[PDB]
């Protein structure tokens, strides 16, 4: 059915283009990271990974 | 002639089979918080009034 | 990562949220319970005019 939209009308009709982002962060083969900085990688020492 | 705070509105609502989706065209809406009854299923319950 | 772009109404736009139930968020969009991410909302009422 018709979902038109008029300038005059107020808050709670007025046109919300709403995106959502959907994560699935779970043990999984990551394809999508932030922008932080990888170092050379170490072994055998106590290191925060 | 919505009365005023101080002097508020009191309606009694009797025997009735209310739809409570109906009502989303009747105003604006700018907040529908609700408290322990969401009004999400609330054509599904039966109040004593 | 997933991003779902569309518009809704001022009324429904906190109606998009994990177990909602109205008209739209269970007849055209909803989010599951265990739901991870989030919704990005603002008024496109200049536009959609
Ligand atoms: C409170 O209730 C309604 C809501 O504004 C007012 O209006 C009348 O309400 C009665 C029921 O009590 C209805 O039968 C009438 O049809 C309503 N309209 C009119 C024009 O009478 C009612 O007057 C309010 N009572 C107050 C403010 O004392």
């Amino acid at each position: 059915q018709s979902y038109g939209f008029r300038p005059t009308y107020g808050v709670g009709h007025q046109p919300y283009r709403v995106v959502v982002l959907s994560f699935e962060l779970l043990h999984a083969p990551a394809t999508v990271c932030g922008p932080k900085k990888s170092t050379n990688l170490v072994k055998n020492k106590c290191v925060n990974f | 002639r919505f009365a005023s705070v101080y002097a508020w509105n009191r309606t009694r609502i009797s025997n009735c089979v209310a739809d409570y989706s109906v009502l989303y065209n009747f105003a604006p809406f700018f907040a529908f918080k609700c408290y322990g009854v969401s009004p999400t299923k609330l054509n599904d319950l039966c109040f004593t009034n | 990562v997933y991003a779902d772009s569309f518009v809704i109404r001022g009324n429904e736009v906190s109606q998009i949220a994990p177990g909602q139930t109205g008209n739209i968020a269970d007849y055209n969009y909803k989010l599951p319970d265990d739901f991870t991410g989030c919704v990005i909302a603002w008024n496109s009422n200049k536009l959609d005019s």
